[PDB]
């Protein structure tokens, strides 16, 4: 059918309006809600609609969160609107479409038995902290990033951070909760039991992401909770008794066998580039606050072929808009524009 | 490990056990 809605834009207005739209078809269902594809009447563009169950006398966290946001590497919110079991409410978020996650494009060269190209890994885990710069900075934390929940334009190469269902603006002094997290993608301090834990935690599991598209599967496969500590002491060994305390100051272990940190050059295959290695030991650290932050991280050497002028895609097209930086997502480190934006990139 | 984990953090054993199950 041609169905028709009273929708509020999710910039702001916020002042009500009829959209309509068609082609409705279910393309997610989870404990969470239900995603649906449909296509926008006056335009032809697709959104996706994500339909989640909202406790009617309380407002909620994602769509408040979703409201703030406007970045090329988040997915947009164009509108929200409820509906309507009979008492039942159900808040809509109408999102532009994505087709691609960088799930299933890691998925099908990891089944194809082969690594994705190197160029790919620099633009995807670019674009990541770029969007992760920018959330922070709002004191938002996205809390469950992973593979699922980064989408792709494959044409353009462009991601989108999605799946703000977790997120959560932190405030200093008031807890959070610790299970949180999809389990691989997990920072060790909420595996842990910290409740005072900080946006970094969206920097390890972004960490666990470039692992995982340099190894092909993911670094800590843990079968469970405390298996994903086992997962991590493979590589990094024991923690100190400081980087214990950094992680939850509430936790104590007075004896533990300790166990020295396996090499970052024999955890990745031989031919891995040295730079996406250094990279990762300095985003996959037990210490919180030693982590990069995201700006950081896109300043570094191992993104320097992405602020090259002669870059190009593998299928010949230019690369996605990456240097258009505001004051918001600069503002942990504002003279870091210089070395972000390079020459040919001002206007 | 849900209710395991909350054990091993409450009594303070997480890492001794975790370094166990490495197996070892
Ligand atoms: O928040 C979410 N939870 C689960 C699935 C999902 O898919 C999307 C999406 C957005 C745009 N295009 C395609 C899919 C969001 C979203």
């Amino acid at each position: 059918k041609v169905t028709t809605v009273v929708a509020t834009p999710g910039q702001g207005p916020d002042r009500p309006q009829e959209v309509s739209y068609t082609d409705t078809k279910v393309i997610g269902n989870g404990s969470f809600g239900v995603v649906y594809q449909a296509k926008l009447c006056d335009s032809g563009e697709l959104v996706a609609i994500k339909k989640v169950l909202q406790d009617k006398r309380f407002k909620n966290r994602e769509l408040q969160i979703m409201r703030k946001l406007d970045h090329c590497n988040i997915v947009r919110l164009r509108y929200f609107f409820y509906s309507s079991k009979k008492d039942e409410v159900y808040l809509n978020l109408v999102l532009d479409y994505v087709p691609e996650t960088v799930y299933r494009v890691a998925r099908h060269y990891s089944r194809a038995k082969q690594t994705l190209p190197v160029i790919y890994v620099k633009l995807y885990m670019y674009q990541l902290f770029r969007s992760l710069a920018y959330i922070h900075s709002f004191g938002i934390c996205h809390r469950d990033i992973k593979p699922q929940n980064l989408l792709l334009d494959p044409d353009t190469a462009v991601l989108k951070l999605c799946d703000f269902g977790s997120a959560k603006q932190l405030v200093r002094g008031e807890p959070n909760v610790s299970y949180i997290c999809s389990r691989y993608y997990r920072a060790p301090e909420l595996i842990f039991g910290a409740t005072d834990y900080t946006s970094s935690i969206d920097v390890w599991s972004a960490g666990c992401v470039l692992a995982e598209l340099l190894l092909g599967q993911p670094i800590f496969p843990g079968d469970s909770g405390v298996d994903q500590l086992v997962e991590i002491i493979k590589v990094l060994g024991t923690p100190t008794r400081e980087q214990i305390r950094e992680m939850n100051p509430n936790y104590t272990e007075f004896k533990f066998p300790q166990i020295k940190a396996h090499p970052w050059t024999k955890v990745f295959r031989p031919r891995t580039p040295p730079e996406a290695i250094a990279l990762c030991s300095r985003l996959l650290e037990y210490t919180p606050t030693a982590r990069l932050t995201p700006l950081e991280a896109c300043a570094h050497s191992f993104f320097d072929e992405l602020r090259d002028p002669n870059v190009k895609l593998p299928n010949g097209r230019d690369t996605p808009a990456l240097f258009n930086f505001t004051t918001q997502e600069l503002s942990s480190n504002p003279p870091l524009a210089t070395i972000l934006i390079p020459p040919h990139a001002r206007i | 490990p849900h209710r395991l984990l909350q054990q091993l953090v409450l009594s303070g054993n997480l890492i001794k056990e975790a370094v166990r199950r490495l197996h070892s």
